[PDB]
Parts: C-alpha cells; structure tokens; sequence
C-alpha cells in the first residue's frame, strides 16, 4: 500500500518450538517473564504480532514477494492424482506394436465385426489370447490378429 | 567497483532527483544524502558541469555506501563509530577521486597529459591550503570551547585571551582590540548552534 | 434432532437362483469358463428382515465379505445406505443418497443419530440434518433407481443390488428386474452388471438403511403416533467364495449358471 | 524469563517502531526537500513529535532492564544507549529556559 500495507501482520514469539505444519491464530498478549501479563501491562505483556509495513519503496530485501509451497503425499491406497499422457494417432492394417491401455499387443488391426457390451474393453478366444479392443477415446470396436 | 565495493539497487538513480528542479516546485540544491531507512536512499542536488560537482557526487557516494553498509545492524547501530568516521569516509572518496591516472583509464582525462613534478607540489599545496591549514585552527577552536564548556576558566578573563593565543597559538593578531562583550570564537556557525569541532 | 427408536421385528425365508454378477470388464462369446472368487451360494439361507412398511424399525445388522441386498419398492421410499466402521464420527463411514435430483456419496465421519432419519415434505423441503461436518469427500451421479411411480395393475419390478469390499476397490452391481409374478423371488434366471466402484479403502462391518417418508405436513401438531415395529421386504444374503460354470451368448451374455459343490450331478 | 530476553524482545520492538517511525520521517523530509510544502512540514513535524515521545518511552521502559546484567556486548551497547538520561534532573522550566 502507497501509505503502508499493515495487514499483513506476523508472530515473532510462539510458546513454545515450532511443529511442522503449526498455527497459531490467538491474539494473546505474549507474557514473556518476571511479571504476569494481567490484561495490558506495559514491561511484561509483550504483544509478540507485528506488521509488515509493505510500500512500494521497500527495498528488494523489504519488498512483499508471494509464496506458494506445496507438499504431495504418498499412501498404501489407491493414487488419485497422477499426471496425463497424450496419445498418437491409431492406424489400421499394419503389422505394428501398440498400448492401447494398461495391456500391450502387436499384430494387425481390422474393423468390427461383432458387437460388444457398454461395460467391456477385453474381447479374448477360448485359450486366453486377446483379440478385441474397444477405443479408449472413440467407442469403436477393433479386432487384432497376429 | 574498480576498488570493490558492489553495485546496489537499480530503482535507487530514478528515485533521486538530480538535475535542477526549477521553479515548478521549491527545492535546494545542497547536495545532501538520505538514508530513509529499510533499503531506501536518494541523494539530492541540481547536477551542473563542474569538477567540483564529480567530487560531492564521490562524497555523496561514499557518504551512501557506508549507509548501506551497516543496514544488518540494527536501527540504533544503523550509523558509524562515531560522527567524526561518516564525515571522514566521505572524504576520503572524495579526495581520492582527483586522481588523473583514473581519469585517463575512464577516459575522463585525455593520455596527451602528463603529470610533473611542480603541478604534484602545487596540488599538494592547494590540498595543504584545505586540510592542513584548517587543522590548526579547528584544534585552538576545539581548545577554546573546551575551556569554555568544562566551565574552568573565568567569563571576563576574556579582554586579550581569546585573541592572545589566536596570537601565539597559530599566528593570527587580530587588527582591532575587542573590549568582553564580544564573545567572536563563540560568534561562528557551529557555535552558535552547538556543533562541535573535536 | 432425533425420534423414536425402539422397534425391532423378524422373519425367515429361502434364496433361490439370483446372485450371478460379472467377474471384470472382459467378454467371450460361447465359451463356458470357470473361475474361483466370493458368490452367493445356491439355494442357500438367508434372513428375511423386516416384512413391510407407516412402521419403525431399528435393527443393528452386521456385514461381513460382501453382501446381497434386495427389495421390492413402488415410488423409492428406500433413500439412504449407511456403511463403516464405528458409525459414531470416529472413522470414515459411507454414505449413500439416492434423491430424485442425483444420487450423493460421501464417505467419512458422521455423528448421525444411532437409528438415522431423514424426513419429517411439500412447500419447503425437509432435508439431511442431525450429523457432523469434520471431514471431506464427494461424489454425484445420476440416481440408480428407475423413475418413480411405475406401477400399474399388475406387478412391475423388483431391484437387487451386491456389494463388495476388496482392496480398497469397493465395488457395487446392480439390476431392475421387470417381473410379473406377485410373490417374493421370481423362478428366472439373470446377471448382474458393474456400475460404479469407489477407490476408498475403509474398513466395514455394520450397516443400515434409510426411509425418507414424511411423518406429517405440520410439524408440532402431527408426527408419529401408534404407527412402529416393522419395515419393508429388503431380503439379505451373504457370500462365500465359491466356483461356478458360466454359459455366453453369441453376442456375449450369461444365460446360465450352475453350482459346483451342490449335488454329485 | 531472564532479563536478558525481555531486553531482546523489548529492543527489537523498539527497532521496528522507530525504523518505521524514522523511515516515515525520512520519507517526509525528503519529498519536502523536493517539493517544499506545509503540508509536508506538519507531516513529518508529527512523525518527529511522535518518535520523540516514542524514543523518550522507550528510554523509560528500558531504564528498568539492569545495565550491568547483560554480558553481551551488543546488548550492553543498545542498552547503554537506550538508558541515556537527557532529562533525568530537568526542570521544566530550566528545559523551556534552555530552548
């Protein structure tokens, strides 16, 4: 503020040594010692708040500069932010390798033929190996082969 | 920073006003330096093109680095050893910009210059003219309000005294007598408002 | 606030067929496959609860290894599926609403009443009161339940859900039958379908359900009087785990299913 | 709860008050040496009348703090120069006499 930004107001003296992740909110008259703080006092009562000042002539040091700190964590459970992957486009009829989900495969790739389900992605023959795949972004149905 | 001394803050030269302020508004033009406190300076007179000019901005510079300099320490540290260091730190950057070999390395001084050995003698006779010279007479003028502030001496033992070891002490005699209601030594600037000479 | 809740009945019956979900998103067409996991076994006890309902009642009913819950329902009095641990704003507990507008799941601490109400109605609307606020999660989605009020001459539906506990997965399936038979159970043969599972991983081991009838339009001057002891038919089993023998389609269904540990045959 | 500490808290809060009090003073000044003004001459005529009750305060709440129980000499130093006495035995008289 051109006249002083004093809202921005810090602690100088806690009770005690600080927790990771510790606030303290309480406006109390911080009684440093050798007389009780008993309401306002004027040697022992020691208001430990104290402002920024904050104008635009601060100096480099002075000046009121913005922080932002972040901190992640990791869980035995399920990851529920990660981070996102762009897909290549998808070809037809060639012998090629390709991760169209969690599963990788390699072989040719062929238009439907058969109808699926709204709640399957995993087409497979009677001995375990996948031949059918659904599109993650367009709902179209390919067939593989080797 | 050819001696050492780092460069500082860049919104500092747009923050003093330099050049002449003119009529538009009311300003003086002593060239002053103001250490305003956390990370604030400006210095401030009308610039114009003189040597004289490059000398106060040494000083005002000097005067203003060892501002900085000492801002870690607190508010009530925030100043010299005593009065007497800020004023000689200033000027000793001030004199010691006066050298000509600097002035032909910034290209201030062209190299078809030389320096001899009369010119030397007669700078160090203009700088004895200005340091020297004034050194004897701020010590008798320190003497004498030192006598006169310890409360030691007599108040109208002052018909000759003051003017007696003007005589002896540094060899001036005044060209009239003064009767004891002239107080002259205590008649200058510093005096008057008791700025003192130690 | 918080109301009457000493009611307690009980009842007793069979579970013929019903029970068959999918095992994952895969899909076969004529292949008849087998696979070990956690069933409703055939043929096998369970508790029939409560009878019908204008009635309290406040049963403490236990959860262990998935659960098959199924009721019959005209116009969705049914709203509210409680799940957890503690159920008393210790740990994280689940919280199922299926409203009209969309149905809200919210998992974490809550200090609801020990036998949770919900309504009291027109003009202005008697909404969730009577809990703690200590904790954070969402979920919406559009309501499970098909449209209110489908009922004709003749009978309509009957709806089934099963959970499922594992890994931190919890999983729900789900089905509307359209039947016409009028007694309990119907003689048939279905699946069950995968709609939503919930990465949460809390612990389960008691839960209720929740009426949101209107006790009264006034509130000082009607409420509840001599209308208690019972609740609706919401028929429940519990799981083993089992083998099966499925049977697929053409075009990829289960149409039969067969026990392996009943009878030699 | 020495002394010692109190002192610190005391002398720190006094620094940020008076490098506020100060710093608005300064910046008063200056901006009139600039640019002459009446306005300006009350501004920082009030923030020096106030810094001056403010530093007379501070003296007096100090001249409770023991001189001779601080060990470090930083302390000692701002204590010292913090416990100045100016107007210990003045007359107020004497003091309007001597302005």
């Amino acid at each position: 503020k051109p006249s002083g930004n004093y809202n921005y107001l810090y602690r100088l003296l806690r009770k005690s040594k600080l927790k990771p992740f510790e606030r303290d909110i309480s406006t109390e008259i911080y009684q440093a010692g050798n007389k009780p703080c008993n309401g306002v006092a004027g040697p022992n009562c020691y208001s430990p708040l104290q402002s920024y000042g904050f104008r635009p002539t601060y100096g480099v040091g002075h000046q009121p500069y913005r922080v932002v700190v972040l901190s992640f964590e990791l869980l035995h459970a399920p990851a529920t932010v990660c981070g996102p992957k762009k897909s290549t486009n998808l070809v037809k009829n060639k012998c090629v390798n390709f991760n169209f989900n969690g599963l990788t495969g390699t072989g040719v790739l062929t238009e439907s033929n058969k109808k699926f389900l709204p709640f399957q992605q995993f087409g497979r023959d009677i001995a375990d190996t996948t031949d059918a795949v659904r599109d993650p972004q367009t709902l179209e149905i390919l067939d593989i082969t080797p | 920073v050819s001696v050492g001394l780092p460069n500082m803050t860049q919104g500092f030269w747009e923050n003093s006003m330099l050049t002449d302020p003119g009529n538009v508004q009311k300003a003086v033009c002593h060239p002053t330096a103001w250490d305003l406190g956390k990370g604030d300076f400006r210095i401030l007179m009308c610039t114009k093109v003189t040597m004289d000019d490059f000398l106060t901005a040494h000083h005002e510079m000097g005067h203003i680095q060892y501002d900085m300099a000492y801002a870690a320490q607190p508010f009530l540290l925030r100043n010299g050893a005593n009065e007497g260091f800020h004023e000689a730190v200033g000027e000793i950057m001030s004199l010691s910009a006066a050298t000509p070999k600097h002035l032909k390395s910034i290209g201030l001084l062209s190299p078809d210059f030389q320096e001899d050995n009369e010119t030397e003698i007669n700078f160090l006779l203009k700088q004895a003219l200005t340091i020297v010279g004034t050194l004897p007479f701020t010590y008798m003028l320190e003497k004498w309000r030192w006598m006169v502030f310890k409360g030691e001496i007599p108040k109208d033992q002052w018909m000759k005294k003051w003017w007696e070891m003007k005589r002896e002490i540094v060899g001036v005699v005044e060209p009239v007598p003064h009767d004891e209601t002239y107080c002259d030594p205590a008649s200058l600037f510093h005096v008057s408002n008791d700025y003192s000479f130690i | 606030q918080c109301v009457n809740l000493i009611t307690r009945t009980q009842s007793y019956t069979n579970s013929f067929t019903r029970g068959v979900y999918y095992p994952d998103k895969v899909f076969r067409s004529s292949v008849l496959h087998s696979t070990q996991d956690l069933f409703l076994p055939f043929f096998s006890n369970v508790t029939w609860f409560h009878a019908i309902h204008k009635r309290f009642d406040n049963p403490a009913l236990p959860f262990n290894d998935g659960v098959y819950f199924a009721s019959t329902e005209k116009s969705n009095i049914i709203r509210g599926w409680i799940f957890g641990t503690t159920l008393d704003s210790k740990t994280q507990s689940l919280l199922i609403v299926n409203n009209a507008t969309n149905v809200v799941i919210k998992v974490c601490e809550f200090q609801f009443c020990n036998d949770p109400f919900l309504d009291v109605w027109m003009e202005s609307e008697f909404r969730v009161y009577s809990s703690a606020n200590n904790c954070t999660f969402e979920y919406v989605s559009q309501p499970f339940l098909m449209d209110l009020e489908g009922k004709e001459g003749n009978f309509k539906n009957l709806r089934e859900f099963v959970f499922k506990n594992i890994d931190g997965y919890f999983k729900i399936y789900s089905k509307h039958t359209p039947i016409n038979l009028e007694r309990d159970l119907p003689q048939g043969f279905s699946a069950l379908e995968p709609l939503v599972d919930l990465p949460i991983g809390i612990n389960i081991t008691r839960f209720q359900t929740l009426l949101a009838l209107h006790r009264s339009y006034l509130t000082p001057v009607d409420s509840s009087s001599g209308w208690t002891a019972g609740a609706a038919a919401y028929y429940v089993g519990y799981l083993q785990p089992r083998t099966f023998l499925l049977k697929y389609n053409e075009n990829g269904t289960i149409t039969d299913a067969v026990d392996c540990a009943l009878d030699p045959l | 709860s020495t002394i010692e500490e109190q002192a610190k808290t005391f002398l720190d809060k006094f620094n940020h008050e008076a490098e506020d009090l100060f710093y608005q003073s300064s910046l008063a000044s200056w901006n009139y040496n600039t640019n002459i003004t009446e306005e300006n001459v009350q501004n920082m005529n009030n923030a020096g009348d106030k810094w001056s009750a403010f530093l007379k305060e501070q003296s007096t709440l100090a001249q409770m703090y023991p001189l001779q129980e601080i060990q470090n000499l930083t302390v000692k130093l701002q204590l010292q120069a913090l416990q100045q006495n100016g107007s210990s035995v003045l007359s107020e008289d004497k003091s309007k006499r001597l302005n």
